[PDB]
DNA sequence: TTTTTTT
């Protein structure tokens, strides 16, 4: 038999265990390993999971086949093979790739569906085990763990450009015009000492030609250690993850990705020309699988029922921060911002941007930043920042030599942005934010490097009052202390002030004391509400209608009677489109525009605000 | 070229004595041989390293002297050439190694499986270092002298090379852990035989040519291939120890010294704490090209053997002794700054801050800090700076800082790749700010970013969990009754709310107070001890603080309702007490939180499993005393 | 590169 070196386990036996997993292993085995028999379905269980997966790979036309170490453990012989893989991940992965190819050929013949066995041979099946082990940081990874299968979660610090890889060397003889191809094993090309052609009779006549040499796609992605894995006292250590073929560019940089792989250690040459290599070995992880960290039909039905409920707007507001008290209007504005307005692009007038930015000002103990962290959790992509920690250059763009790097707002783009101590945030940073928010995109010019980075990020800001506690005598805008251009740029302005009464104090103290009374203590689940916002954006594309247009023109003229920025009217339209997404209405309606204007009026306590100078009586706040 | 010089030492007889000591030496005075037990643990692979005590060697030599047999002076020969003696010690450990009482899990050890296979195929085949999975170490000799006496970097000399020696100083930096190929294993396909190469240098040249007799018999020129699973690898870390400030002569800068820490000893150190490490001082060879220019001049380094940083049943017994002494809260308060006379309430608040309150994190995601922060506001000459320095010395990880001496950003995290600031050095400790009134509000904003939420934001982030203490002088240098208490504090209401408690002390002439303070101070001057209650030792005080922190008391329904009533009362008292002369700041729900943390700290000091209404009332009384000190005038 | 700070 053929045995992997040092394992005393046959490579044929590993392939046979993988074949028993691919066929003659029921999905019932994986479901039983998962237990939860009430959750498992008997018919899909009786069907063979890996047989269905190989047939699905044939239907896709792709050689790659996702692998589950849990399913490998579910099958008994495949569990033994998975332990052998944990010992020798690369060898067992090659064995499983060959087994997947052979099982695909056998499955094509068995199903009798049209397919080419030669096409299956040309295809190189891929085994991508996952759930082999608990996710761990790069700092947790060890040289003993090198050459052992593991599943790792990490946030991509950056993704490197695709790196050419010498899949096979090609030798072309300059003396005799001979053509040859030499496979590259272990990353080293093989060169015959004499000419491949005996008639040439020229020693070392063969010459490698790089263009003729076969190249396989390869890439690397820097991966930061997971925030839980990182030590509390120090920033996480980062190790780049090797990737190739379909795994290359599987996940974009700046988004969390879970890549199962085998850790690798390689000697580092003391000098590139010198054969000598330092006793220390550089360490990198080669990913057997790449994964992240879209609405299911049942989730979409649940979102539809929720959106049908009239209580759902306030329900999602409360669901953003279920434990928090008395900031439901700010949470509703944040939920509208998470839904976002629809974006319209035109040849003239540029492109109206649907993304909504929300500014919130609260006196200390407003729980505004607790709600902001709640919004960061609720957002599908979360960016949280402190005003003292915020920098304008970091928010817009950085340069490394000389190539531009994504700003903090650019990384926020594609998700909601959370800002704490927004009053403490620098006015210069806010001035940088003004242009980026007005354009919904960032443009940067600098010596050497000048480029524009997308900044289409919904922005949430939690701000202190300009006074240490919010002053009713102070104007609400002054208490928020936001610059007027940034306030116009923001779609929504939120004002929250504490109101004191004996019964209200009893209620607040009772809430805090109940959370304390538990030793560990209508709201949608936060993940379900993120999915609801995603489904609202996906299946709802609100646009200005006639009724919404009557409401919008009335609101614009009335706010001009009250001065109305044209951007505020666009922000009201975006909030109206956000409300239609919150209601899962395909187009903006008069009720949506009315709710958007009502949400803006309630957010800044404009109804509470006194008619003159914009100041709000404290009793008027919180009605 | 190599004139041999016979010396009064024979390595063979010394190694025989070492092997005899390994089997004969036992902890009978403390009570098979203890070294044999460690060898059995290593055979089971339960012990991954060995530490040979120099004091044990000296005791064995004393036993030999009592028996009349002449000692080979193994303990002193270690000081003579410890590097050379270490190889003999490893050989003696191999000779006296017992069989594994527990299975070594050889199947999981790919090296062990391949080693059995390689011996079978072969039937010093492989390096003994590759055979050994343990790292030797040397414990410093017990005081009763170069190894026993710690040294400064400048005090160390080139003659100390090749000698085990202890050093003392601040760790400037620690290099990142790197692999070290103790043995590089080369494999060639043409022979099918593995050829091992033992690397003992900082850099190595790969064999690059198959040395296998099978390849020699086949006449094939094989290309050796290194195998990570076959080659031995050891973690390598470096440390830079810099001379202590007292050890540095005036007008001289302390010198950091590179130290090699390998194997299990790697990653043992942290830069913040002073370390007393015994290690064989050894030359560091220069590279070829650099050595051609250096000439006879040579680099030097230290290979650490035993690492010790300055800062259970015994701890439990000490805490029980303090509890039996009783009144533990007031006793620890009076123990704080025994030389300082008075300010017992400030000392009690400082002890509460040292114990800290319970840190709470809600299931929804809310996190409320348990760390306590205190502020001291006093007139000049009231031992504000003295008490702050005493508290900094009391805190093993605490840092003392001045408002003018250090910038706020530098204290939070000093920009030179990020490096920990004074607050990061105060992690699991207390950052002290002397002359906090003099500190600028711009830096106070950086402090306010961290006081409310422990984490630091800059991008780079650190948890930066610590307790904050501040000492401030009143506006214009002294308290003015005409000025409101808030005006004399001259601090933002955000700072007042973030602080758990602020203490205001006034300098008022008094005949009896002057007489008592002069008596205590004159007693302190004539005799270093304070005249009078006996302060607890700082080690036992820190142990009691840790024991209190372990309690983590939780609130009850009655205590929570009483705290809610106190919050309502404080809010109403602020609403009615808008008069600035009597207004100490509006009631804060966060302040009641701070009050919750203080009650948790009091229940921790009392070691109560749950927070008590008495603890809540005591925290409220601390704040009330903070106001009443000014009210007395 | 990026503070730090002296001109």
């Amino acid at each position: 038999l053929r045995i992997i070196w040092g394992t005393n386990v046959s490579i044929q036996e590993c392939t046979t265990n993988f074949r028993n997993f691919l066929m003659s292993f029921k999905y019932k085995f994986r479901k039983i390993l998962d237990e939860r028999e009430e959750f498992i379905n008997n018919t899909t269980d009786e069907e063979l999971y890996y047989i269905k997966q190989l047939n699905e790979m044939r239907e896709l036309g792709t050689s790659n086949l996702n692998l589950d170490a849990r399913n490998l453990l579910a099958y008994k012989q495949t569990e033994d093979l998975y332990h052998q893989l944990l010992n020798y991940p690369q060898e067992v992965i090659s064995i499983m790739d060959q087994t997947i190819k052979d099982c695909m050929v056998s499955l094509i013949v068995d199903n009798n569906l049209d397919y080419d066995l030669d096409e299956i041979e040309t295809k190189f099946y891929k085994v991508r085990p996952y759930n082999v082990g608990s996710c761990k940081g790069m700092r947790e990874l060890n040289p003993n763990d090198i050459d052992k299968l593991i599943n790792l979660k990490g946030l991509v610090l950056r993704s490197t450009p695709v790196i050419p890889d010498m899949k096979v060397a090609f030798f072309k003889c300059n003396v005799c015009d001979h053509t040859m191809a030499v496979e590259i094993d272990r990353g080293v090309i093989q060169e015959p000492a004499r000419c491949e052609r005996i008639d040439c009779n020229e020693p070392n006549s063969m010459s490698l030609i790089h263009n003729r040499c076969s190249f396989a796609d390869k890439q690397v992605i820097k991966l930061q250690e997971t925030p839980d894995f990182v030590p509390d006292g120090q920033t996480p250590h980062s190790i780049s993850l090797c990737v190739y073929d379909e795994l290359v560019d599987s996940c974009r940089a700046g988004d969390r990705i879970e890549v199962t792989g085998t850790f690798r250690s390689i000697p580092i040459r003391a000098n590139s020309r010198q054969r000598v290599l330092k006793s220390l070995y550089k360490t990198y992880v080669d990913v057997v699988h790449v994964k992240k960290v879209q609405i299911t039909d049942q989730d979409l039905a649940k979102i539809r029922e929720v959106a049908a409920r009239e209580d759902l707007y306030s329900l999602l507001a409360r669901s953003i921060a279920p434990s928090i008290y008395e900031l439901e209007d700010v949470k509703k504005g944040i939920l509208l911002q998470l839904f976002g307005g629809t974006n319209k692009t035109f040849t003239k007038g540029g492109r109206y941007r649907g993304d909504i930015n929300i500014l919130l000002c609260g006196d200390p103990s407003t729980s505004k930043s607790q709600i902001l962290q709640y919004v960061h959790k609720i957002t599908p992509r979360g960016v949280y920042t402190s005003g003292k920690g915020s920098s304008a250059v970091g928010l817009t763009a950085y340069i490394t030599r000389l190539v531009l790097e994504s700003g903090a707002l650019v990384l926020s783009d594609g998700g909601v942005c959370c800002i704490d101590e927004f009053d403490k945030m620098s006015d210069s940073t806010r001035s940088v934010l003004h242009e980026v928010m007005e354009q919904q995109t960032i443009s940067i010019a600098k010596a050497g490097i000048i480029t524009t980075l997308n900044a289409r990020s919904s922005i949430l800001a939690s701000a202190n009052p300009i006074g240490s506690r919010y002053n009713p005598n102070l104007p609400v805008t002054e208490n928020i202390d936001l610059p007027p251009p940034l306030l116009s740029r923001f779609d929504l302005v939120y004002l929250v002030l504490d109101k004191v009464d004996e019964k209200n104090d009893r209620e607040l103290a009772k809430h805090l004391t109940n959370l304390y009374l538990e030793d560990k203590p209508d709201v949608l689940p936060v993940e379900f509400l993120t999915m609801y916002i995603s489904y609202a954006k996906e299946h709802i594309h609100p646009i200005i209608t006639e009724a919404a247009k009557t409401e919008l023109v009335r609101a614009y003229v009335g706010m001009r009677k009250m001065t109305a920025t044209t951007r505020q009217l666009e922000s009201m339209i975006r909030l109206a489109e956000a409300h239609a997404k919150m209601k899962l209405k395909n187009v903006v309606e008069l009720e949506d525009v009315q709710e958007a204007v009502r949400l803006i009026r309630s957010a800044i306590k404009d109804y509470a605000t006194d008619p003159k100078t914009g100041k709000i009586d404290m009793n008027l706040v919180q009605t | 070229a190599l004139p041999s010089i016979q010396l009064p030492v024979d390595y063979n007889n010394l190694f025989n004595e070492i092997t005899d000591f390994l089997v004969t030496f036992k902890q009978d005075t403390l009570s098979g041989p203890k070294y044999m037990a460690m060898l059995q643990k290593v055979a089971n692979r339960e012990l991954n390293s060995v530490i040979i005590d120099l004091d044990d060697i000296l005791q064995y030599q004393n036993e030999k002297f009592l028996q009349g047999t002449q000692a080979d002076d193994l303990v002193s020969a270690i000081q003579q050439n410890a590097n050379h003696f270490t190889e003999l010690f490893c050989r003696a450990i191999d000779n006296n190694m017992p069989l594994p009482t527990k299975e070594i899990d050889y199947k999981d050890d790919v090296l062990d499986v391949i080693l059995n296979q390689r011996r079978l195929r072969n039937e010093e085949l492989f390096p003994p270092n590759l055979t050994r999975r343990y790292f030797l170490y040397f414990k410093p000799l017990s005081q009763n002298a170069i190894s026993s006496k710690p040294l400064s970097v400048r005090q160390i000399k080139g003659d100390f090379l090749g000698q085990l020696i202890t050093v003392r100083g601040i760790i400037t930096r620690v290099s990142d852990v790197k692999p070290a190929v103790e043995v590089i294993a080369y494999t060639c396909d043409q022979c099918g035989y593995e050829v091992f190469q033992e690397v003992n240098s900082r850099t190595f040249t790969p064999l690059s040519e198959c040395t296998s007799e099978e390849c020699s018999q086949n006449q094939t020129k094989g290309q050796l291939f290194m195998s990570t699973r076959a080659s031995k690898f050891s973690a390598f870390q470096e440390c830079k120890i810099q001379e202590l400030s007292q050890q540095v002569p005036v007008g001289h800068i302390p010198r950091s010294l590179n130290i090699h820490v390998n194997g299990t000893l790697v990653r043992s150190l942290s830069p913040g704490d002073i370390v007393d490490v015994t290690g064989i001082f050894l030359p560091a060879p220069y590279t070829g090209f650099k050595a051609l220019k250096a000439g006879l001049l040579t680099e030097t380094y230290l290979e650490a053997q035993f690492v010790r940083q300055h800062k259970t049943s015994d701890v439990e017994e000490r805490v029980m002794e303090l509890i039996t002494s009783g009144d533990v809260y007031n006793r620890l308060a009076k123990s704080i700054a025994p030389e300082i006379y008075g300010n017992l309430d400030v000392k009690k608040a400082l002890l509460l801050l040292l114990v800290g309150g319970v840190d709470k994190r809600v299931g929804d995601g809310m996190k409320i800090r348990g760390d306590i922060n205190v502020c001291l506001m006093g007139d000049p000459g009231v031992a504000k700076s003295q008490l702050l320095k005493a508290i900094c010395k009391i805190s093993p990880r605490g840092v003392y800082t001045t408002g003018k001496g250090s910038s706020g950003v530098g204290l939070t995290a000093a920009v030179m790749i990020l490096e920990g600031g004074a607050l990061v050095l105060a992690d699991n400790g207390i950052c002290c700010i002397d002359e906090f009134d003099k500190m600028d509000e711009s830096d106070r904003t950086a402090i306010h970013e961290v006081m409310e939420q422990q984490t630091i934001s800059i991008n780079t982030t650190l948890n930066a969990r610590t307790s904050i203490l501040a000492a401030a002088n009143p506006l214009y240098g002294r308290y003015n009754p005409r000025l409101s208490p808030l005006d004399n504090i001259n601090l933002p209401a955000a700072l007042l709310s973030r602080f758990d408690i602020l203490f205001l002390m006034l300098d008022i002439p008094s005949r009896d107070d002057d007489e008592k303070l002069a008596e205590h101070v004159t007693y302190v001057h004539m005799h270093n001890k304070q005249p009078d209650f006996t302060p607890v030792e700082p080690s036992k005080m820190r142990e009691y603080i840790a024991y209190a922190k372990t309690k983590r008391p939780v609130m009850s329904e009655a205590v929570n309702d009483y705290v809610v009533q106190a919050y309502i009362r404080l809010r109403q008292d602020s609403k009615r007490e808008m008069d600035s002369k009597f207004s100490f700041g509006q009631a804060t729900p966060r302040t009641l939180l701070g009050i919750i943390r203080l009650s948790q700290a009091l229940a921790k000091l009392r070691l109560a499993d749950m927070v008590d209404i008495d603890d809540v009332e005591e925290a409220l009384r601390l704040v009330r005393v903070s106001k009443e000190s000014l009210y007395q005038e």
